[PDB]
């Protein structure tokens, strides 16, 4: 088990539904002798033999940068095109369509307050659950 | 009006009619003249203009400004030239009271007015401790607050409150020492603002 | 880009007054580990006066190299008048604290700092 | 008289400020948001920069909230966006500039509360 | 790792080192520089102490507030002992004396207290423990005191098996009794400086490999013990029957033991702080 | 409302004590831990709940001006008392 | 040759320390180059991050002997610039504790330069009327010398009931304890072989050098603040300003005893003429209501509720403010940026000048007159320090 | 051999006009001829173009694609795949 | 509401395996060596890795260019999106391409197989918006949620 930072612990990217990305802040440091989730990889590299070419946050987003341009245009919503060459593409293999009924897995709120690691680990999501079947 | 304080009109005229005067005898070097709504006079001055401004108010007969209050700085980062030299001045003839602001940055001297006051002598001292403003031709310039070999100018206003170093005692080498600051307790930032203005004769355009 | 000089008008007027200055601290530094009883060598307190002139070796701006200057000399002032006592002497050497990691791992092990 | 300097202005060699607190520090430049529990927008008014939140640990003796950061409490204020990057620049900071937010002009109708065959008829006042 | 004792900080005065550790013996040469070390990073530091309060006053700015907690103690009451190992992580026993009293002799000072500090240590639950013995201990030497550091250094292997024992050469600094001891006034001597056997210890805490081993901490130069007299009087510009012979035992090589090199620890010339030791009284060639 | 945790060191009024293997308590070690015995929580449950005729009381602390600031209580609903948000009074309508 | 003087003396005194190096012909002192800072405690950056009440305390710890007198400089500064009054009863009670606190200061500056001197015995005596003005200050604010009690908008609190008597029969007494001192120093002929004509100034030189108050006086200047730009009620009493003729340290001497007696001359004439009312000004965005009000008013509740987090904003400006100190004119640069917190506090501390001028007065004198000069400027470190 | 291939262009520039051009016409047929290859294709406003090849054990070569015709583009890709 | 979680079932500490088969706390030095040696003895398909839901992009990248280093490609998600035709060769394949904004401007929203009221309750509430202001007209298939 490797401890690392959650989202209020760390400066780390993520994109929305939409393809927005945005970065989040260090609110407070990790517990204990947690560490920033992409320098516990960085370290274990090094000590594999397998140094990866970056040392801090500006020279991972370097390379995420590389990798796809749009992951450091923080807060821009690119927009992406080519619906024909998917759509084109998808004709052809031809997978059947299931008899089962469109089912979503969150049917009535209850469903709603629990579903990752930190919301199942609240206390206040339980009283929720608890509130809303009692 | 018992809780506000009362207005003096004769001397906001009188100090406004001698603002107008100092403006009109340095045009070379006056860029702006007020009177606060309680009756005090500035004179903003271009830079240069130091010596020649003050040796006016000093020795013209309807001037007479023969002490200097106090000479300071203020540091406003926002500005291109972020401090602001503010000399209070005193005439005792006319029992009236003058500032003069200029302005400089890190890298600009500003002429020393000892010639001017020997008064100025310390409080040039002080400003080139504590902001980092080099004043030419000072007799003695050097700190006088700060101690000896103390880096940084504490009150700019990204001098941290607490500094960078801090002293001790080390058995071991048996002499006071100078590490990197830690707190036990970090000062507590406070957000005081209220988010509702308070002042609308000072609101700035949009 | 017009400015008013402090004491040189270019970059070659200002590494005069650090060449000079860089003469007076060289041969203060015998007499300061002499009169301030230092357990320094002479040869570590040169070395010093080195690494502090190294540092701002890459500047190009003769007003912040006047600036270096006029504060390198006050610091000599100083140092020659024993205004300073022995311990701003060694607050150059920084005697009491302990190496800080200068590695990736090193750092990754001791905090979150970078 | 006056000299020609077409450097680029920096001042961090006589700031007095340790390398480490100028070279591995990350300034955020940005305008505060409003405090959502308030309506006031006398606070979104001025630009601001801040550093990156660093370690805090609980004192031993007392638990109270130590730090080893200098730059922990430091706030600057700035007029413009402008002002702001120029003085992070001539600092040596690196900065990360953030876009004013705006809120987006409304169209209000206390009239649209009793529409004869729209939705936003209000069932309640 | 218990919470309290995971470290925190930057290392300084106001930081968690995670160390918690009790220093018999921390009142005198040695214990007031490994306090201080202790102290430097913010380790919690129990100062059991058989003296005056009076006698521990400089130890008191050596640590953030809370840091360092005094006790009384008696070296043969093994309540006391316990009540002062019983919290720590790492016990550091520097008790000794130079000299015999009439309440305590070598054999109390160097066998049956070392002895009874690492037993109560190990009942207590301590996981690190710290032992300074002497380069010349042996079983068959002219000194009583070297007599007893061997026997000692025997029972300590035998009643705590994971113990670190230390075995320096003479060691020099300001408040010594060898540079100093000549000042006042064949055989090779290996003296080592306070200030790296101060390291030595405070890395034998934070290394792990360190625990069930045995280390000889020597200076990095041999002198010729009348060479190093004769270059004492120039830097300075100029007692018992046991400490005679101590003085007088050639420093014994042993090159199966780790070192200082082994802790990260560079031994420091006694050239370099020579002058340092003796300024306050006011070079030899070494063996290769 | 004092108890000793399993190590015999007292509970304090905020619930806290050093646990087991916590090395914090070698401070007492020689010395004692300070704790107030007059719980507050258990002390203002000792007051009798004050019957009234209205439906709306104050509260003010008692001592005039040197109690708290004057509040006004609800007692409409009849599952519980009105407790004073400043002292803990308890007021039930009769 | 060179020679540094000791940080102070070796019995009790309460002005700082000071690093003096001199330069030395035989007796005559040839050069003086104080060095300051042993008390620099940064008060004007900690300033920037009060609020104006917690800034207020501060000022009483500047010069530390005349606490009141360096609330009063804070406190119109700011009412000012809120462009406030404080009420007649609070300007009264200003204008008392103002002249008491002269009479704190002006035994302490008297005494112990004389004390330093060597005339050890004048000092017991009148600290012993010290003590009784002590008892003063801690009868209206709680605490002997840090008041904390003028503020911005009036005074902290009403005076206790009984209190003007026992400042009567204070008074009453106090132009005998006087007396004795000046048959102590006033004619002794070694008194004034150590002040007469040592540490002459010109008139014109202590102009332009900076000087204030008796520094300005005992040279025959005609100045004094609460005479030509008065504050609170000074308009309303009757006193004489004494001036020198000599500008040395005797007259300075002469300047202060007689100055003593001129606070007890308004110290009475402010028993007799104290008015009734409220001592705050009746503004609850700027003075705490009354804790009466607070307990009971919802309008209330809230502005005790906001003045003591937030605190009252000032609007944007910036004043220079200056009173007739004990030391001499004391003054603070306040500039408001329009929030609850100050942007900048300069303060001109009247013994930082005065300091910067013993090179110039100390010319042409010997060792021991350095001391009887620095005794006549009247200097405490920390408001040169600040 | 090779792992992945990344193209990077801009939505509007002219100087990726080359490569949208590919992707309209060439790109269908590139996926079909090889259907378990990775071709990412990442837009973003006022980027260079670029052709990323990822080879075994994280080797990486970029080559630049500005101004470059639809053809061009196809060469330097037959290029990378064999 | 959710933030308390983050105070309750933390991992502050490396931990491995002891010779019992239990979790024991260890240092970083440890566990990154323990982790190390496997990494330097397996290569290909023997080495995989699964990101989940609240992982950053810099973890995720990070985690990638390490296992491409033994030439392991199975860098996979516990979410799934269908591989089949373009798969995620193409952006506009997997976004929201119309953005949340965008839904004020529709003037029909069909919705396939999803609860957005519990799935993005910020978008539903977009929708809300629109449905009142705008007349938007909104059909579902699949269940009949609220
Ligand atoms: N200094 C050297 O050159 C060398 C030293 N060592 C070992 O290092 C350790 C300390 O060295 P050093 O610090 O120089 O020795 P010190 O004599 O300087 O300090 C001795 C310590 O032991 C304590 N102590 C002595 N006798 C008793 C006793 N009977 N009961 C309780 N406490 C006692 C003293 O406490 P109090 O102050 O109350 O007497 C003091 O704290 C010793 O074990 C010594 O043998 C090993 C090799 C060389
Ligand atoms: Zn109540």
């Amino acid at each position: 088990i490797l401890p690392g930072a959650a989202y209020t612990e760390k400066s780390a990217t993520y994109v929305n539904t939409e393809g927005r990305a945005q970065q989040t802040k260090v609110a407070v440091t990790p517990p204990g002798l947690a560490r920033e989730d992409w320098k516990i990889i960085r370290a274990l590299s090094e000590i594999a033999g397998m140094t990866l070419p970056y040392d801090t946050l500006d020279q991972v987003r370097n390379r995420l940068e590389e990798v796809s341009p749009n992951l450091v245009r923080y807060d821009d919503v690119e927009g992406a095109n080519y619906f024909q060459q998917a759509s084109e593409l998808s004709k052809l293999v031809n997978q059947q369509l299931l008899a089962d009924p469109l089912v979503p897995p969150q049917l009535t709120i209850k469903d709603f307050y629990m579903t990752d690691s930190i919301s199942r680990a609240s206390q206040t999501m339980a009283k929720c659950v608890k509130a809303v079947t009692e | 009006r018992p809780t506000v304080r009362p207005r003096n009109d004769v001397a906001h005229k009188q100090l406004s009619a001698f603002g107008e005067y100092v403006a009109e005898i340095l045009p070379k070097y006056v860029q702006q003249v007020q009177v606060s709504c309680f009756n005090e006079l500035e004179i903003c001055i271009h830079p240069d203009g130091v010596i020649p401004v003050l040796t006016f108010l000093r020795d013209h007969s309807n001037a007479q400004f023969k002490s200097l209050a106090d000479l300071t700085a203020v540091d406003i980062p926002t500005r291109q030239n972020r401090f602001e030299i503010v000399y209070n001045l005193l005439s005792l003839r006319f029992n009236s009271r003058i500032r003069v602001k200029t302005y400089t940055d890190e890298l600009t001297p500003i002429e020393s007015s000892v010639p001017v006051y020997k008064a100025a002598n310390w409080y040039e001292r002080e400003i080139w401790d504590m902001f980092g403003v080099f004043f030419a031709n000072h007799p003695d310039l050097r700190r006088i607050l700060t101690d000896y070999g103390f880096e940084g100018h504490p009150f700019r206003k990204d001098f941290p409150l607490s500094g960078y170093v801090e002293l001790r005692y080390d058995d071991e080498v048996k002499r006071v020492v100078a590490e990197p600051v830690e707190l036990a307790q970090e000062f507590r930032k406070f957000d005081l603002n209220s988010p509702w203005e308070a002042f609308p004769a000072y609101r700035q355009p949009p | 880009t017009s400015v008013k000089p402090i004491f040189s008008r270019d970059m070659n007027e200002a590494k005069r007054r650090v060449r000079e200055l860089y003469r007076a601290w060289y041969r203060e530094v015998p007499n300061t580990v002499h009169l301030f009883q230092l357990d320094i060598s002479v040869k570590q307190g040169r070395d010093k006066v080195r690494e502090m002139f190294k540092k701002n070796a890459h500047i190009t701006d003769p007003r912040v190299v006047d600036l270096l200057v006029i504060k390198g000399k006050m610091e000599l002032e100083e140092t020659i008048k024993v205004w300073k006592q022995r311990t701003h002497v060694m607050r150059f050497f920084h005697e009491t604290e302990a190496p800080r990691p200068k590695d990736f791992l090193s750092k990754f092990y001791v905090g979150h700092d970078p | 008289q006056l000299i020609t300097v077409d450097e680029k202005l920096d001042i961090t060699t006589i700031t007095g400020v340790p390398e480490e607190h100028i070279k591995t520090r990350k300034a955020r430049i940005f305008v505060p948001a409003r405090n959502n529990m308030q309506s006031g927008v006398n606070n979104t008014k001025k630009w601001k920069m801040e550093f990156d939140t660093r370690e805090r640990w609980e004192n031993p003796l007392m638990g109270w909230a130590s730090t080893a950061d200098p730059l922990s409490n430091l706030v600057l204020t700035f007029s413009t966006k402008e002002d702001a990057v120029a003085f992070a620049e001539k600092n040596g900071w690196s900065y990360d500039v953030e876009e004013r937010k705006v809120p987006k002009p409304k169209s209000k109708s206390y009239g649209a509360n009793f529409s004869w065959n729209k939705r936003t008829r209000v069932s309640t006042k | 790792l218990h919470h309290a004792v995971i470290p925190h900080g930057k290392g300084g005065r106001s930081s968690v080192s995670g160390i918690v550790a009790t220093v018999f013996g921390a009142t005198g040469f040695l214990g007031r520089y490994v306090v201080n070390h202790l102290g430097r990073m913010g380790s919690q530091v129990i100062v059991p102490h058989r003296c005056e309060p009076y006698d521990t006053m400089h130890l008191r700015p050596m640590g953030d507030l809370g840091q360092i907690i005094f006790m009384d103690w008696n070296g043969r009451d093994k309540d006391s002992i316990r009540r002062a190992v019983e919290h720590s992580s790492v016990v550091i026993n520097l008790v000794g004396r130079e000299w015999e009293t009439q309440n305590f002799d070598f054999e109390d000072v160097f066998v049956k207290i070392p002895q009874a500090i690492a037993q109560v240590s190990k009942e207590a639950g301590v996981e690190k423990f710290i032992h300074i013995s002497h380069l010349n201990a042996d079983i068959k030497s002219s000194s009583k005191y070297l007599r007893s550091k061997a026997v000692g250094e025997k029972e300590v292997r035998e009643t705590f098996p994971e113990a670190t024992i230390i075995k320096p050469a003479e060691i020099f600094g300001r408040e010594d009794r060898f540079l100093n001891y000549f000042a006042n006034i064949k055989t090779v001597k290996q003296p080592v400086y306070i200030v790296d056997v101060t390291k030595g210890i405070i890395n034998a805490i934070k290394d792990p490999d360190a625990r069930g081993k045995t280390f000889a901490f020597v200076g990095p130069s041999r002198y010729l013990l009348f060479d190093l007299v004769q270059y004492v009087f120039a830097v300075a510009h100029r007692t018992t029957r046991d400490k005679v012979e101590r003085i007088h035992t050639t420093d014994k090589i042993l090159p199966h033991l780790p070192g200082l090199e082994d802790l990260g620890v560079e031994a420091t010339p006694l050239e370099l702080k020579a002058i340092e030791v003796l300024r306050r009284h006011r070079p030899a060639k070494t063996i290769p | 409302g004092v108890r000793t945790s399993p190590t015999g060191e007292k509970v304090t009024h905020t619930g806290q004590v050093y646990d087991d293997g916590d090395y914090r308590k070698v401070r007492f070690v020689g010395r004692q831990k300070e704790v107030n015995e007059n719980f507050a929580i258990d002390l203002i449950a000792e007051q009798p709940v004050s019957q009234v005729g209205s439906r709306v009381i104050s509260c003010d602390g008692g001592g005039g001006a040197l109690g708290h600031p004057r509040v006004y209580i609800n007692l409409d609903k009849e599952t519980k008392t009105g407790t004073c948000g400043y002292c803990g009074l308890q007021f039930r309508q009769q | 040759s060179n020679l540094t003087l000791n940080f102070g003396p070796q019995h009790p005194a309460a002005h700082g320390v000071l690093r003096l190096v001199m330069e030395l012909s035989g007796e005559m002192v040839r050069k003086c180059d104080p060095h300051i800072g042993l008390l620099h405690r940064g008060t004007e950056k900690l300033i920037e991050y009060k609020t104006y009440l917690q800034a207020l305390p501060y000022f009483d710890r500047l010069d530390y002997v005349s606490m009141m007198c360096n609330e009063q400089a804070y406190s119109l500064a700011v009412e000012k610039l809120l462009n406030i009054r404080p009420p007649p009863r609070a300007q009264w009670i200003r204008v008392l504790f103002g002249e008491i606190t002269r009479l704190l200061n002006h035994i302490m500056a008297v005494t112990t330069h004389a004390l330093d001197i060597g005339a050890m015995t004048p000092f017991f005596w009148m600290f012993e009327e010290r003590e009784k003005m002590f008892e003063f200050y801690e009868r209206v604010s709680g605490a002997r010398m840090h008041a904390a009690y003028v503020r911005p908008g009036g005074v902290h609190q009403d005076l206790p009931l009984g209190l003007m008597d026992d400042i009567y029969e204070f008074s009453k007494n106090f132009s005998l304890r006087i007396d004795e001192l000046e048959e102590m120093l006033t004619n002794n002929r070694i008194w004034r072989n150590r002040t007469v004509d040592i540490g002459i100034v010109t008139a014109e030189d202590a102009l332009n050098y900076g000087f204030s108050g008796v520094m300005l006086r005992g040279s025959g200047i005609q100045w004094d603040l609460r005479k030509t730009q008065p504050y609170d009620v000074y308009d309303q009493v009757e006193f004489d300003v004494p001036i020198g003729s000599r500008g040395d340290c005797y007259d300075r001497y002469l300047c202060r005893v007689e100055e003593m007696r001129q606070s007890i001359r308004i110290i009475s004439q402010c028993l007799n003429k104290m008015p009734p009312g409220e001592i705050k000004v009746d503004d609850a965005k700027v003075s705490p209501p009354k804790r009466a009000e607070m307990k009971t008013s919802m309008e209330s509740l809230i502005h005790h509720f906001k003045l003591y987090t937030e605190g009252y904003q000032v609007p944007p400006g910036a004043t220079y403010t200056a009173i007739e100190a004990p030391k001499g004119e004391f003054g603070v640069y306040l500039v408001s940026d329009g929030s609850s917190r100050p942007y900048r506090c300069k303060i001109k501390a009247p013994g930082f000048a005065h300091l910067a001028g013993l090179d110039k007065m100390s010319k042409g004198h010997m060792l021991a007159d350095v001391v009887a000069i620095i005794g006549t400027q009247d200097i405490v470190f920390g408001e040169v320090d600040r | 051999g090779l792992r992945e291939i990344r193209i990077h262009l801009c939505q509007r520039s002219p100087g990726s006009q080359g490569v949208r051009d590919f992707i309209e016409k060439r790109y269908v047929e590139l996926k079909k001829a090889n259907p378990d290859l990775p071709i990412l294709i990442r837009e973003c406003s006022d980027v260079q173009p670029k052709l990323w090849a990822r080879y075994a054990f994280g080797q990486e070569k970029n080559v630049s694609l500005n101004n470059f015709s639809a053809d061009q583009v196809t060469r330097a890709l037959e290029n990378v795949l064999s | 509401f959710a933030y308390d979680g983050l105070k309750r079932q933390r991992l502050t500490e490396p931990m491995v395996r002891n010779e019992k088969g239990l979790l024991t706390h260890t240092t970083w030095e440890d566990a990154l060596s323990r982790v190390a040696g496997m990494l330097q003895s397996f290569q290909g398909n023997d080495v995989a890795a699964i990101a989940g839901g609240l992982v950053d992009a810099e973890a995720l990248i990070a985690l990638k260019d390490l296992l491409n280093r033994v030439d392991s490609d199975t860098l996979c998600t516990e979410e799934v999106f269908p591989t089949a035709g373009a798969g995620t060769d193409l952006r506009s394949n997997y976004l929201l391409n119309t953005t949340i904004a965008g839904v004020e401007e529709a003037d029909v929203v069909l919705l396939v197989g999803t609860n957005p009221r519990f799935e993005a309750p910020l978008f539903n509430a977009r929708i809300r918006k629109s449905w009142l202001h705008n007349d938007l007209k909104v059909a579902l298939i699949g269940s009949p949620v609220d």
